[PDB]
């Protein structure tokens, strides 16, 4: 049975969303790659490059027009006519725009992609902007995280494959499934929380028996994700289970907060 | 057109200009041009990086103890070596010196990161230069086992697994989807693998796709997710707790036991499946021992890596030398200096960058990133490039030279620096595994070295991890436990006006963060990464950097078909993220 064509294109990025995706324990990437889609476009692992990987981005979106779903990580300058991200000696944001155009739908794949990430911090020199302020007339479904979480981005794969629809989503268009709950309200610290039992300064002795963050700065409070619960790399460890506060980074604007050791306000 | 002399090359834009843009398989956005003569040599070459971010302009004003987190995201493939470089700034900065743990474990984060990024880059990324993935499917799976079976005790071998993995391919090919290895270069006179190696390779690949994301549990543990593990000033956020109510909460014996079980899975992995498919490659390819050296036989550079004296970066301490050769004279190993003005300086001329005076190079501390893109008269328009224009600017990669010389860094690099100073091991491995390939020692100095070096390194990192695992454990049997030290922790406690140096190797070569604090905020942030001296355009003299010295004088089968210049650039493993930062 032929599998649905995925084109997967990268703007100002640092790659760690296909990093993440890589990683994933079930389905292997390999078997997403091999049995559930047709990955036709990924500048990262495809054979072909220069004029004949122009031509395979070509022969994709016009073959499969109305029936691929666009990937997108990173995200396209503003500044210097778009040239701070240069595709076939062109804008980055002129090849967004074609994708985008024959696209059924888009996945917005992390924080860059969702929100802005690190390159839209303060000055943000680029003038980088995220898909949904270019791209306004197609569905699009915010996946965000610094990377998202490998075996996230693999069930939400599976989820569109197997039941044939977007999943449903928030206000800000992000996958109620994983992103419906705060990272603290799913916190094995919580209970410290509660408590008033705080580490106070690394390796204090509430360090050591696994006390609440918060003090160090923590941004669960206000932070959506699965981290505390589905966890990472095969639900091995999150970051606050390894002994650092979340640092917001599956929101908006978190890089601009405050201090990732200020209390959260 | 023009011509001149630099570095024995003759630099020649006369003939037929190619165009490769995107360059695919690496990180980031790439564009490369060359010229070639009537015999289809090239006589020119052209590296550009394609893309900028500026998280040196978004460091100013941040709190030197957060650096680590912004800069962690200038490389998702790299993952965690910026992080470190950044951490090792601050506290040389600031003068903080970490507990024995906390090093033993960041060289722990580092080797982790050696033995994943390189595993993942000779399957994933270099892999296809070499093996024809369509001619697999004409493989006899009874030849390919018995091919496999005489290169490495590995298990998975069998006649039939071999049949499962052709026919998989098969069908994955049949409906015409053919995804990632669609309008390949397959059938390029080039690819020399028989048959059952390709089947072989392709199979590894397969396997490699999937054991890779093991390797990085070690960076969960310690560090909480991967990628972009977490870090901090003054050690690692991961207190330990062996014996004591509590150490549910905290890196206790079974997250150790985790820990060890994937250092010996990962070991396993590089020395039977990468290693004896990198000396096969070697075996199937030795004229590439001649392609590709550019500038490995003149100029290579090393800050040297992994302290194994906590807080000392001495040439006692660490276990990846560092050292410099110029103008091909390896008898004499320099040293390197990251704070001496006259050493490491970036060159703009030729970058999309504002200088007061361009001629000149500015080293880190004295660094400006101020954006200007001029790419002067190309074919084409500002928005439209068809043809770079090399003799001005052409490039978002900043030119770094050494005493004013242009250098290679990188595991060749590394690994001609450790055998020059005469590290035994390194001699030893090196030696023979130039025997083995029936090949002189000056076969190294190619894009075929480049990729064997890569290998003989992730075989390295993953014997250092369990070096860095067993020294853990015996300060554990001591009693010995700290991960962070916080003295230095409060703003307060800091010089009101100081600045570091954080250096290290990350795995494409030498990588340094100049940082200066005032006030208690980062004042200045400059970095100087492996691919931006690697991919590095033109200085004010008309030196060329290594990819473009590199590329010098290749002969191409088919012109519009551009797999040497593949092989070649792909041999450095580049990060135009990290390049451009
Ligand atoms: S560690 Fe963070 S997410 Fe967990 S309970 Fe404390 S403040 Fe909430
Ligand atoms: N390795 C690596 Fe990334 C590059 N170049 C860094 O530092
Ligand atoms: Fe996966 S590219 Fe990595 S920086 Fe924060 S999401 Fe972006
Ligand atoms: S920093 Fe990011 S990875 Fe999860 S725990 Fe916080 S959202
Ligand atoms: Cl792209
Ligand atoms: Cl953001
Ligand atoms: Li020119
Ligand atoms: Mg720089
Ligand atoms: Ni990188």
């Amino acid at each position: 049975k032929p599998r649905i064509p995925v084109v997967w294109i990268h703007g100002l990025e640092c790659t760690c969303c296909t990093e993440s995706f890589i990683r994933s324990a079930h389905p292997l990437a390999k078997d997403v790659i091999l049995s559930l889609i047709s990955l036709d476009y990924d500048d990262t692992l495809m054979a072909a490059a220069g004029t004949q990987a122009e031509e395979v981005f070509e022969d994709i979106i016009t073959q499969y027009n109305g029936k691929y779903i666009l990937a997108v990580e990173g995200n396209p300058p503003l500044g210097e006519q778009g040239m701070f991200c240069i595709s076939s000696g062109r804008p980055f944001i002129e090849k967004l725009k074609r994708a985008a155009a024959g696209a059924s739908a888009i996945i917005a794949w992390g924080t860059c992609a969702s929100w802005g990430c690190v390159q839209a911090a303060r000055p943000n020199p680029t003038q980088a902007t995220p898909i949904d302020k270019v791209i306004t007339d197609k569905p699009i479904i915010k996946v965000p995280g610094c990377p998202p979480i490998p075996d996230v981005m693999s069930a939400i794969i599976t989820y569109m494959v197997t039941f044939d629809r977007l999943p449903d989503v928030d206000r800000m268009g992000r996958p109620l499934m994983f992103y419906g709950q705060r990272i603290h309200d799913k916190c094995y610290r919580r209970a410290h929380f509660d408590a008033g039992e705080f580490v106070q300064s690394w390796d204090d002795d509430a360090a050591r028996k696994g006390y609440c963050l918060y003090k160090m700065g923590c941004k669960g409070p206000t932070t959506y994700n699965a981290c505390s619960s589905t966890r990472w790399n095969d639900g091995v460890s999150f970051p606050i289970q390894s002994g650092h506060g979340c640092l917001g980074c599956a929101e908006n604007g978190f890089w601009d907060r405050g201090s990732f050791y200020s209390r959260v306000v | 057109s023009t011509q001149y002399e630099t570095q024995g090359y003759t630099i020649n834009n006369a003939g037929r200009r190619l165009v490769v843009d995107p360059i695919t398989r690496i990180e980031g956005h790439m564009r490369c041009e060359v010229n070639i003569n009537d015999q289809n040599v090239i006589t020119n070459a052209v590296s550009c990086g394609t893309m900028f971010r500026g998280l040196e302009i978004i460091l100013q004003g941040r709190d030197p103890r957060d650096a680590w987190a912004f800069v962690e995201r200038i490389c998702g493939v790299c993952t965690g070596v910026h992080a470190l470089a950044s951490v090792y700034a601050i506290e040389d900065a600031i003068g903080i010196k970490v507990p024995d743990n906390a090093n033993i474990i960041r060289n722990i984060m580092l080797a982790t990161l050696w033995c994943h990024d390189h595993l993942v880059h000779f399957y994933q990324l270099a892999g296809m230069d070499w093996i024809d993935v369509l001619d697999a499917l004409k493989a006899d799976p009874r030849k390919t086992s018995e091919l496999a079976q005489s290169l490495s005790s590995w298990p998975k071998s069998s006649p039939g697994y071999f049949f499962d993995v052709q026919n998989r391919l098969k069908k994955f090919v049949e409906g015409g989807q053919l995804g990632i290895f669609r309008n390949g270069y397959w059938g390029h006179p080039q690819y020399k693998l028989p048959p059952e190696a390709n089947l072989m390779g392709f199979a590894h690949y397969l396997e490699a796709l999937d054991f890779q994301r093991e390797i990085v549990k070690i960076h969960a543990v310690f560090g909480g997710k991967n990628p972009h593990p977490n870090w901090i000033v003054g050690g690692m956020p991961c207190a330990i707790n062996i014996d004591e109510s509590g150490a549910v909460g905290a890196v206790n014996m079974e997250r150790l036991n985790l820990v060890q079980s994937i250092i010996t899975r990962t070991a396993d992995f590089i020395n039977n499946v990468m290693i004896p498919d990198a000396l096969a490659i070697g075996q199937f390819n030795k004229p590439w021992s001649e392609i590709g050296t550019g500038l490995s036989d003149k100029c290579v550079l090393s800050y040297g890596a992994f302290p194994d004296i906590a807080n000392d970066f001495g040439e006692k301490s660490l276990l990846m030398p560092g050292g410099a050769v110029i103008n091909g004279d390896f008898n004499n190993v320099l040293p390197v200096d990251l704070v001496d003005p006259q050493q490491v300086q970036e060159f703009v001329d030729h970058a999309w960058y504002r200088y007061p005076n361009d001629q000149v190079g500015r080293h880190p501390f004295d660094g400006i990133t101020d954006p200007w893109y001029n790419p002067g008269d190309v074919k084409g328009s500002d928005t439209n490039i068809q043809q770079l224009n090399e003799q001005e600017r052409y490039s978002w990669i900043k030119a770094p030279r050494w005493r004013g010389n242009a250098m290679e860094v990188g595991p060749l690099a590394r690994t001609l620096i450790a055998y020059h100073k005469g590290d035994a091991a390194t001699v030893e491995s090196v030696d023979r595994m130039m025997s083995a390939l029936n090949l002189p020692l000056s076969g190294i100095q190619s894009t075929l070295g480049r990729i064997l070096c890569r290998a003989h390194e992730a075989q390295w990192a993953a014997g250092k991890l369990q070096y860095f695992f067993d020294k853990l454990m015996t300060n554990l049997k001591n009693g010995n436990l700290a991960t962070a030290s916080t003295e230095k922790w409060e703003p307060a406690t800091w010089p009101t006006e100081c600045r570091g140096v954080g250096f290290t190797e990350a795995p494409r070569g030498a990588l340094g963060h100049w940082a200066a604090i005032r006030d208690g905020k980062i004042d200045l942030y400059q970095c100087v990464v492996p691919t931006t001296w690697n991919a590095s355009p033109r200085d004010p003299k008309g030196q060329i950097g290594a990819y473009e010295a590199a590329l010098m004088n290749t002969k191409m089968a088919i012109p519009e078909q551009p797999l040497e210049i593949l092989r070649t650039l792909h041999s450095f493993d580049p990060c135009l993220a990290c390049s451009t930062h």
